[PDB]
């Protein structure tokens, strides 16, 4: 009889019980997203967004809805940050509970379908043995998912009746849910503009109606017929898995490499930020500009955002971590509690040093002090009796300009070094380790798990895409051949 | 962990004793054919 | 040093419930017949 | 550890033996893989699309 | 079919005999006359330096790395 | 405006399509000459 | 073998001609390297 | 088999299971939709990698509303 | 329910058995140690 | 608490070899 | 009409087939090993990296290498006509032009090979389970020299085609990631010398089973390719192997499919560890021995001397390895063996 | 290494299976035959990386 890898082949000749396997999955599937959700709200400390935002809590399905506009809770608190709201139904709640009601029907109808599998409706009139007119099918869903589409773009994201979506400004300081417009530019193809994303699911919405009906209207030629075995539900299988592999390798790279659609406040920073210095540029920006305007350096470095310069941290780059370090960012390196400022290393001799930051690649980087020129004036040396250009017998001092440290100067060898060896990781922070007892070692973002797998997922698929091409190529070749004798 | 000594060689010369008179034993006409 | 309590039921489970499909599997087949 | 002291205190990858030992390694491998579905593709006709194709071989 | 048919016959030498050398000089004329140090741009063991530039040559941006690469060129380098 | 990148890239689609045009027109012609 | 209705040159003429002429050319460079004096 | 109300509605969807079309038709109509769709696919990667370098269109993260 | 014919049972063996046993075992015994951390 | 999951794996392990060859399904020729 | 001629021209018996996979495998194949040849011939890497690759440069044949481009370039594809040589073909040698073309046009080479090996399996009228079994290099290729750049910040990561800029990347991915102590490279250094093993006991086996029908020693003259009787005692390979290692074969179609089995999931397994090394994700440590190592200082293990190794790959490689980050370590903050 | 630094390779003194192994002999022990018996006490002859020279033998 079968054998453990074929047991799921008593669905290929029968349509009823397909149905019902297919719709007990989709309850499945349903149930899981509304029962993460209510665990992840379990899981939510929402009092501190500047300093303990969502994705540094290893949020994986908060986000997600977060993006389409919902912000409310029952509890009165929303994910902006303002509190002593009311949303009316639709909360994270209720969306988590609509999915366990859909979850329930579905499988209900499930265990219908598959006592009642026999029906008239799969028997062909001609010959009376079970068939599914695929072409027809095609032109159905086509059509059902074009007219779809159109109306999400057209009604949701322009917030003419939905919310709109979430957009923000190129810094992750203020964002929010708005009504979009669209754009028919060539601008609209920038996944960087908003705009484009609204004009894209009318314009293929409308595109996905006419081809919808034009395969419901004309019937398959005989060459194409016969050529991609059609008629053989197993090549509908190949077709569609070839499809989402395409699908998963766009949004693995999308998230990757961010987009308008996975914004730096939902997911935090990506790596082509941190190695591209794009925070540390505004940050320099804004000071030199405050600077010029007039203003002392404790004046003017207590003006950055808190935000802003959080994000200049390596503890946000993605490309830090590990594969067995488990949890949320937070129990890498504990809960942000406030910033201790700028700092600013000084020789002896009235000069200002500059600490080099560390790359991603490394998992130790020598800490070295240079000048505006680029040579070494000091290092904390390796070598234990040979050394130098040490601190101690260069003088070097530490003095600090914005935040709680602000004013202080530090002279004395071992906190200057203290300081110092931890600059390498960028902006220094004040954290709580004893909180969720982090060990002080580095957790990768929900963004880097999320690219991860689906990479994985669509390698995989990718060998599923050309074994069930072969299945239904060569399906009257297997058994073995006949070896002509 | 001197009678450790001796009694691992009586140990081991037994071993050898038996291999060496094992394969004196007629051992050419051990084969299932031309024996 | 540290052993993870989470770690231990995660072998646990994963040790245990193929293990126990496949002894299923192997019992109902010889408990039938020719 | 010891492959690391290994390399460097030889350069083992440099040393055209050790070059052959990796190509008859892959090579194995390789031979191994095309070998194994040369055959099994050959295979006569005695099961069906239900039973396994290895029950076309009665032993000996 | 095989190459003892091949190797027979007196047109492939009429052809052969002709067309080779020039093919050989082609190539060796090629690099002895040091062209394929322009057509390439691969430097002489006397042009990896110069006397106001002592390091690697490197580029750092990607639509002036034509611009950049020219102006080591220029100079000398 | 036509920015020389667009110059290029139309260069690009126009000289790849003539590649892929003269190819099966060469298999079409010596596959048909030779019934 | 190679088509019997005879193209005046076959598929293998291409293939035993774009072996040829290359590395008849690259052997005879490769050779001219060598009196590079370095 | 068994005959419901729904199924009856539903019954001429299902029927044209045999159903072809002579010759090659519509294939060389196809052919062009490969086609181009395959030339915009490209149009949209190059810009994305930015090999296109477009007046009015600037890939950055500077450029949210 | 009404009988359908196309269902059919599920055929395990011995040395199958075994097989699918040694490899969840090593399976288990080299990620154990990651799994730990 | 995780040395005794690694010596019953390969606990395991032996007693699985010791099943494997003293209590095979014996092929046998037709 | 024209259509069915091409097809059947194409699908013809000849010395060597093409068919319409010849199409998109031969110039796709035949323009990378040419693009490669001549850049191990001619072409430097010296506005690169710093280095010479080429025989033309007085390099020999185990240090050439069609180098990588620039790290400044990112993951541009850096095409001819593109607006980072605009039309120039010097510098578009110089930049590392070639890399990107030999690495796309062998990738289209590697889809042509399968599609052919498919079309002459539905041709032949066999199974196809050589099309299968080719998709394991396949997925390496796509994960070493595709994806994991593409996780990355640039192509400059990727390897090299060469023998020593290979080598170079073995140690430079033992030296950041530690690339032996992930499960994924262990269970595909083990699925491919279980390849390995089987090659050399089943070819041992066969050959030494074989059944007397010739005159003289050798008996390879004792075969004709007709397959109506048996040409090795199965039956006697069984209880040979049964009896002094315990377990065998008793079904030639489950030994053939084992070894299809066991390198091509090796391969797939791998694969998947290196695209895993991509986002940076990678065995490295286990949290409980550093607490340890540091509550402790007199502990060792090997594992911390694998540690301290890395320090020194890392730091006495980046240089010379990573030059477009201007990196300058003094002579005194290098890693030391004798400083501990 | 002959100079007071031990190595621990057993998993009941913290290693898991990956870290874990039998710790080669000492440098001041050399090529030297290594018994047991040749010890003065099983104390020091586990100490001095015996029972390495005693799988070894008996296995190869
Ligand atoms: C019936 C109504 C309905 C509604 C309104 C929602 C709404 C939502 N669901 Mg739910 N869900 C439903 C049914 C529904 N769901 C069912 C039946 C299932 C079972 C499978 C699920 C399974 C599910 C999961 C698993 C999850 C959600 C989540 C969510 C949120 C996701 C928003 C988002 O970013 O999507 C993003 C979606 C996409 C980007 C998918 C796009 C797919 C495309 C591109 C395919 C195109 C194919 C097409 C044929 C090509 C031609 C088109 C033509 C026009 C030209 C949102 C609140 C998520 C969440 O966080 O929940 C708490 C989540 O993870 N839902
Ligand atoms: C004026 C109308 C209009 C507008 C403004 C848009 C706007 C947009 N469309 Mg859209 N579209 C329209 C009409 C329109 N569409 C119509 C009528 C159709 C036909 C149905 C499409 C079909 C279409 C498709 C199929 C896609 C878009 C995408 C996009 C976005 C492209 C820019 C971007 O974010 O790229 C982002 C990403 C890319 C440019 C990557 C493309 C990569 C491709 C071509 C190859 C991948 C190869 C491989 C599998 C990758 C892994 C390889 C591995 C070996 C390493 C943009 C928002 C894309 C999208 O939504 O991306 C999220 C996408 O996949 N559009
Ligand atoms: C890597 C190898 C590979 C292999 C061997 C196959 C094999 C197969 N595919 Mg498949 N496919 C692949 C990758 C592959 N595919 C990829 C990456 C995609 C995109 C997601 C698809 C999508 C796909 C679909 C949607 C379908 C198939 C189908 C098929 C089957 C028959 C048709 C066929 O051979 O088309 C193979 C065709 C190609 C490999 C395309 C070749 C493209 C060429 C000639 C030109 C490229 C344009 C230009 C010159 C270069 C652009 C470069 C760019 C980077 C700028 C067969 C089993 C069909 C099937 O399964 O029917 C049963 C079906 O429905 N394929
Ligand atoms: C996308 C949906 C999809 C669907 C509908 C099918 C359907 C089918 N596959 Mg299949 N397959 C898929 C994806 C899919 N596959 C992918 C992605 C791959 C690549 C990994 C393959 C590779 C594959 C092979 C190689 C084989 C099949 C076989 C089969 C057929 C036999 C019955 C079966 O499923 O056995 C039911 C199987 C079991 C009950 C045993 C499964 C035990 C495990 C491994 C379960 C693990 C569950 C998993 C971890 C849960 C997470 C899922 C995740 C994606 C979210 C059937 C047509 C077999 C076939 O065609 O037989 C002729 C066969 O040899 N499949
Ligand atoms: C992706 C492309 C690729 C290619 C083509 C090569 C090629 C090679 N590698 Mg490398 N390698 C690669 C990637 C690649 N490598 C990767 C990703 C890694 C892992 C990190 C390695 C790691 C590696 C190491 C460590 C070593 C090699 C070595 C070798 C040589 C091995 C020779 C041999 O017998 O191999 C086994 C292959 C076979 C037995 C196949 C047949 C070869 C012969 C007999 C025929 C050749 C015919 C023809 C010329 C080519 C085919 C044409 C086709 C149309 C049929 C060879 C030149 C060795 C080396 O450099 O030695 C100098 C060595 O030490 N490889
Ligand atoms: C079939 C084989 C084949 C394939 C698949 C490719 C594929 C490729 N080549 Mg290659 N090439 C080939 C043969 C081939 N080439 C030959 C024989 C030569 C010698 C002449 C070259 C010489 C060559 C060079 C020198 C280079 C490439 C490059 C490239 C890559 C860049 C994109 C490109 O040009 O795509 C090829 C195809 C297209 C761009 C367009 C095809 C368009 C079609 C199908 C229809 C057009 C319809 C219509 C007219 C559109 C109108 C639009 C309008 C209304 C707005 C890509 C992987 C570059 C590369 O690898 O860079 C890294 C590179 O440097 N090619
Ligand atoms: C205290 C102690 C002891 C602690 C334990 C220490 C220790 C290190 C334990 C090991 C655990 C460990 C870390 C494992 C790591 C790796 C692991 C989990 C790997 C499995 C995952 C894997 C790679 C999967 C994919 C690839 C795969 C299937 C690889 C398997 C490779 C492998 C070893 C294959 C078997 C090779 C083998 C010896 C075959 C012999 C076959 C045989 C009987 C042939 C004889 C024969 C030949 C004929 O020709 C004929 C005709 C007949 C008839 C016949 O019979
Ligand atoms: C845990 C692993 C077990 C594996 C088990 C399976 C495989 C092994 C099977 C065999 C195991 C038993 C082997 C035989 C062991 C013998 C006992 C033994 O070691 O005793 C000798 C041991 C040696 O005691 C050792 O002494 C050392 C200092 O020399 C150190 O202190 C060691 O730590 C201590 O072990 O002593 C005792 O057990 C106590 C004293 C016993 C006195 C009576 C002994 C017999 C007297 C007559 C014979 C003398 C022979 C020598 C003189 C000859 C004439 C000059
Ligand atoms: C959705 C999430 C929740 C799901 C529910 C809970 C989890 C469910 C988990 C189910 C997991 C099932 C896994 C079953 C594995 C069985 C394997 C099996 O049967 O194989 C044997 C099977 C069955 O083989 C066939 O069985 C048939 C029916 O009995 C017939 O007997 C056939 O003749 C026989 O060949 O082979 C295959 O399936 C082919 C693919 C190969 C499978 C692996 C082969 C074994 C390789 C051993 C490698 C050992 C490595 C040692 C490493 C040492 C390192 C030091
Ligand atoms: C009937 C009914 C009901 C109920 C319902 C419910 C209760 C629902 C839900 C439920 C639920 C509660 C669900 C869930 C599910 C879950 C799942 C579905 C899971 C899955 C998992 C998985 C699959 C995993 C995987 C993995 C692992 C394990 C590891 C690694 C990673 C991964 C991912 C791979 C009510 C009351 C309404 C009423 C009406 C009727
Ligand atoms: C880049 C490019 C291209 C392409 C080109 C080509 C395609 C080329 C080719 C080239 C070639 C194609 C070459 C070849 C060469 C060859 C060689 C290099 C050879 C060698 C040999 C040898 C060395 C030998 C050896 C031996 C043997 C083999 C056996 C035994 C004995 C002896 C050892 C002697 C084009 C134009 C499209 C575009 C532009 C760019
Ligand atoms: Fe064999």
């Amino acid at each position: 009889g079968l054998p453990w890898y074929r047991v799921h082949t008593v669905l290929i000749n029968d349509p009823g019980r397909l149905i019902a396997a297919h719709l007990m999955h989709t309850a499945l599937v349903a149930g899981w997203a509304g029962s993460m959700a209510l665990y992840e709200l379990a899981t939510f400390d929402p009092s501190d967004p500047v300093l303990n935002p969502m994705w540094r809590q290893g949020m994986f399905v908060l986000p997600f809805m977060a993006r389409l506009g919902v912000t409310g809770s029952w509890s009165g608190w929303s994910i902006t940050g303002e509190t002593g709201i009311d949303p009316g139904f639709w909360s994270f709640e209720g969306v988590a509970l609509a999915h366990i009601v859909l979850s329930g029907l579905l499988f209900l109808a499930a265990c219908w379908h598959w006592v009642y599998w026999d029906l008239e409706l799969f028997r062909d009139p001609r010959t009376g043995e079970p068939a599914l007119d695929l072409p027809k099918m095609f032109g159905i869903h086509l059509f059902l998912a074009g007219l779809l589409c159109f109306g999400f773009g057209a009604f949701h994201l322009t917030g003419l009746f939905g919310p709109g979506m979430w957009v923000s400004d190129p810094y992750g300081l203020t964002g929010s849910v708005q009504p979009v417009a669209p754009e028919w530019g060539p601008d609209g193809f920038n996944p960087y503009n908003p705009g484009g994303v609204v004009a894209h699911h009318i314009a293929a919405g409308i595109v996905g109606i006419i081809a919808g009906l034009f395969h419901i209207l004309v019937r398959p030629p005989q060459r194409l017929y016969k050529a991609l075995r059609m008629g053989n539900i197993e090549t509908v299988l190949s077709s569609s898995i070839a499809a989402v592999f395409f699908a998963a390798f766009v949004v693995a790279g999308t998230m990757w490499y961010g987009s308008a659609t996975t914004p730096i406040e939902l997911f935090g920073p990506t790596r082509y930020q941190w190695d591209s210095s794009y925070f540390q540029q505004e940050i320099n920006r804004r000071v030199q500009a405050s600077l010029a305007s007039g203003a002392t350096l404790e004046e003017a470095w207590s003006a950055i955002p808190e935000k802003l310069a959080f994000y200049d941290y390596i503890g946000n780059n993605p490309a830090k971590g590990g594969l067995f370090r488990t949890g949320p960012m937070n129990k890498g390196d504990g809960i942000a509690q406030a910033w201790k400022g700028h700092a600013v290393f000084r020789n002896k001799e009235g000069e200002e040093l500059f600490v080099r930051r560390m790359p991603a690649f490394f998992e130790s980087f020598p800490v070295i002090l240079t000048d505006k020129n680029g040579v070494v004036k000091a290092d904390i040396p390796f070598r234990r009796a040979e050394s130098k250009y040490s601190f101690e017998q260069q003088g070097v001092t530490v003095s600090f300009y914005g935040g709680e440290l602000n004013g202080q100067t530090f002279t004395d060898p071992p906190t200057v070094k203290s300081y110092a060896r931890k600059a390498i990781f960028g902006e220094i922070f004040e954290f709580d380790t004893e909180t969720l007892n982090s060990d002080g070692i580095f957790r990768t973002s929900p963004r880097g798990w999320f690219t991860f797998a689906h990479a994985v997922f669509a390698l995989l698929f990718f060998f599923g895409h050309i074994w069930h091409g072969a299945r239904t190529l060569f399906r009257d070749v297997f058994s073995g051949i006949d070896p002509e004798l | 962990m001197e009678t450790l000594k001796i009694t691992v060689y009586i140990v081991v010369t037994f071993f050898v004793l038996l291999f060496v008179f094992g394969f004196l034993s007629g051992d050419p006409a051990r084969n299932p054919k031309r024996k | 040093m540290e052993v993870n309590q989470l770690g231990l039921i995660a072998t646990a489970l994963f040790v245990l419930v193929p293990s126990v499909f496949l002894i299923i599997l192997y019992v109902q087949t010889e408990s039938q017949q020719k | 550890n010891f492959m690391i002291v290994f390399q460097a205190e030889h350069n083992i990858l440099m040393h055209p033996f050790h070059q052959l030992g990796v190509a008859g390694v892959f090579g194995g491998a390789l031979f191994c893989a095309m070998h194994g579905s040369l055959v099994t593709s050959s295979l006569i006709r005695e099961t069906t699309e239900t039973e396994s194709a290895n029950y076309g071989y009665k032993f000996g | 079919r095989p190459f003892s048919d091949i190797i027979t016959s007196v047109r492939y030498w009429v052809i052969h005999s002709i067309t080779i050398p020039a093919l050989f000089i082609a190539g060796w004329l090629f690099v002895s006359t040091g062209l394929a140090y322009d057509v390439f741009g691969t430097p002489r063991p006397d042009s990896y330096y110069a006397q106001e530039q002592r390091s690697i040559p490197l580029v750092t941006d990607r639509f002036e790395a034509k611009q950049q690469v020219e102006t080591f060129l220029e100079q000398l380098k | 405006t036509i920015t020389p990148s667009l110059k290029g890239f139309f260069i690009g689609l126009l000289s790849g399509a003539v590649v892929l045009g003269l190819t099966f027109a060469v298999l079409i012609a010596i596959s048909q000459i030779d019934k | 073998q190679e088509p019997v209705s005879y193209p005046i040159f076959t598929v293998r003429w291409v293939a035993v001609h774009t072996l040829a002429v290359p590395t008849i050319f690259f052997l005879g460079a490769i050779a001219a390297m060598q009196f590079i004096q370095r | 088999a068994r005959r419901t109300w729904l199924g009856d509605i539903l019954r001429p969807l299902n029927s044209e299971y045999g159903k072809v079309a002579p010759g090659w038709g519509t294939t060389p109509l196809m052919a062009v939709f490969m086609g181009l769709f395959l030339v915009f696919l490209l149009i949209i990667l190059e810009i994305y990698n930015s090999t296109l370098i477009l007046d009015g269109v600037n890939v950055s993260w500077k450029a949210l509303g | 329910m009404e009988p359908n014919p196309n269902r059919q049972p599920v055929e395990l063996n011995r040395t199958s058995l075994y097989l699918g046993l040694l490899l969840i075992l090593v399976l288990a015994l080299l990620f154990s140690s990651y799994f730990f951390n | 608490m995780e040395t005794i999951t690694y010596v019953f794996i390969f606990a395991c392990i032996i007693a699985l070899f010791f099943f494997a060859i003293f209590f095979r399904e014996p092929p046998r020729i037709t | 009409g024209w259509f069915d001629i091409l097809d059947d021209w194409l699908k013809r018996d000849r010395f060597v087939f093409v068919g319409w996979s010849g199409i998109l495998l031969f110039p796709c194949a035949y323009l990378a090993l040419g693009g490669w040849l001549t850049g191990t011939t001619f072409v430097t890497s010296w506005y690169t990296h710093g280095l010479a690759s080429s025989y033309l440069e007085g390099c020999n044949f185990l240090t050439v290498a069609v180098s990588t481009p620039a790290n400044s370039m990112g993951h541009s594809l850096l095409l001819l006509w593109g607006p980072e040589a605009q039309g120039d073909f010097t510098r578009w040698c110089q930049l590392g032009g070639l890399w990107t073309f030999i690495a796309l046009h062998g990738a289209f080479g590697l889809i042509g090979f399968m599609l052919r090996q498919f079309e002459i399996a539905r041709l032949v009228g066999v199974r196809p389970y050589n099309a299968i079994a080719f998709s394991a290099p396949i997925a390496v290729f796509v994960s070493v020299f595709l994806i994991y750049p593409l996780g990355q910040s640039s192509w400059f990561f990727a390897p090299s085609f060469g023998v020593a800029a290979i080598f170079r990347f073995l140690l430079f991915f033992q030296g950041f990631h530690n690339w032996t102590l992930n499960p994924f490279h262990m269970m595909g250094v083990a699925g491919v010398l279980g390849g390995a093993l089987l090659c050399a006991i089943h070819g041992a086996t066969v050959e030494n089973t074989l059944f007397q029908d010739g005159e003289g020693a050798s008996t390879f003259r004792a075969f004709n390719p007709t397959q109506a009787e048996e040409t090795y005692s199965m039956v006697t390979a069984n209880r040979f192997w049964s009896q002094i290692f315990g377990i065998a074969f008793s079904n030639k179609r489950w030994l053939h499919f084992f070894m299809l089995f066991v390198p091509v999931t090796g391969l797939w397994m791998s694969a998947i560890g290196v695209v895993g090394l991509a986002l940076n994700l990678r065995s490295y440590d286990f949290i409980s021995q550093e607490i340890r190592a540091a509550e402790d200082p007199e502990f060792e293990t090997f594992y911390t001397k694998n540690l301290l190794l890395n320090e020194g790959i890392r730091a006495w490689m980046a240089p010379q390895d990573q030059p477009h980050e201007n990196f300058v370590f003094p002579e005194e903050v290098l890693p030391r063996g004798n400083a501990l | 290494d002959g100079i007071r630094e031990p190595v621990s390779g057993s998993l009941l003194y913290g290693n898991n299976i990956i870290t874990g192994a039998v710790v080669p002999s000492s440098n001041a022990i050399g090529l030297h035959f290594y018994p047991i018996w040749e010890a003065a006490s099983l104390d020091e002859w586990l100490y001095n990386g015996g029972p390495y020279q005693l799988i070894i033998f008996h296995f190869l």
